[PDB]
């Protein structure tokens, strides 16, 4: 009964016992999230989650955890997604994320819909995740900006996008951080995170203190000079006009 | 010519 926890960068964990080959494997193993309290706990094959139930991390004795179970039929899988497939159940929304954010109309003018905090909390606190479907950068820089409205970069291979019509949240809520509108003096940056059923893929992260109802607000980062969407050029210049 | 947010 030798309990091991692994931990990423970004403050979730995976935690059970290894089987004879030393792996995450079994019935018993769960996917703590960055507060250390919300969990998917169930079957893992070598880490990847098979099917995970939601769960609370009731405690931990001498690294052993206590999980219970949280009422409901809420099961969760590895759902990486591809080019073409953004998630096998893109209406089931995830729990951490469900726990702290909203969208609602922006308070940003002509902005359409915003991301809001349904809870206080302080700085460097993961908030909402950004999944969406996996398509190269060469595919993207080749295209016109009216179909790159979401598009976010991964890394030097990959670009996240949730296109048409999942941009809509009765299309496509499983993740929220689409939502997030642009600013210059934003409260949350896009941070790496490995989450268990979509994979590698970017996180909102709070910068500050943040309280609840508080627009969420990231920098877009589009290069400038001293190409991107009309919109955000001209909120540009309106920014370098203030301060 | 990178149309995609960054940081
Ligand atoms: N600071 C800002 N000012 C005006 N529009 C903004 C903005 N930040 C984001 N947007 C708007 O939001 C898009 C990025 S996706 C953010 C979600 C979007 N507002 C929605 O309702 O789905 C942009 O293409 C732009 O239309």
């Amino acid at each position: 009964h030798g309990v091991c926890w692994i931990y990423y960068p970004d403050g979730g964990s995976l935690v059970g016992e290894v089987n004879e080959d030393g792996e995450m494997t079994g019935e018993k193993i769960a996917y703590v999230y960055p507060d250390e309290r919300t969990a998917l706990y169930g079957k893992f094959i070598d880490g990847e989650m098979i099917e995970g139930k939601l769960a609370t991390l009731m405690s931990t004795e001498e690294g052993r955890p206590h999980f219970e179970l949280m009422p409901g039929n809420s099961v969760y899988h590895f759902d990486k997604s591809t080019s073409s497939c953004i998630s096998t159940n893109a209406l089931l929304p995830d729990p951490y994320e469900s726990e702290r954010v909203y969208v609602a109309e922006s308070l940003i003018s002509s902005a359409g819909e915003g991301l809001f905090s349904k809870v206080a909390v302080g700085p460097n606190t993961v908030m909402s995740f950004y999944n969406g479907v996996r398509i190269t950068h060469q595919e993207v820089d080749s295209r016109d900006w009216a179909l790159n409205g979401n598009t976010l970069s991964l890394d030097e291979e990959t670009v996240i996008d949730v296109p048409e019509p999942y941009n809509h949240v009765s299309k496509y809520c499983a993740s929220l951080g689409h939502k997030a509108n642009h600013s210059f003096t934003p409260n949350c940056i896009y941070d790496m995170f490995v989450h268990p059923r979509f994979g590698p893929i970017k996180c909102i992260r709070t910068l500050r203190a943040v309280e609840a109802d508080e627009e969420l607000t990231v920098a877009y980062g589009y290069d400038h000079s001293p190409e991107a969407p009309e919109w955000y050029q001209v909120e540009l210049k309106a920014f370098q006009a203030t301060q | 010519i990178k149309r995609s947010k960054k940081n």
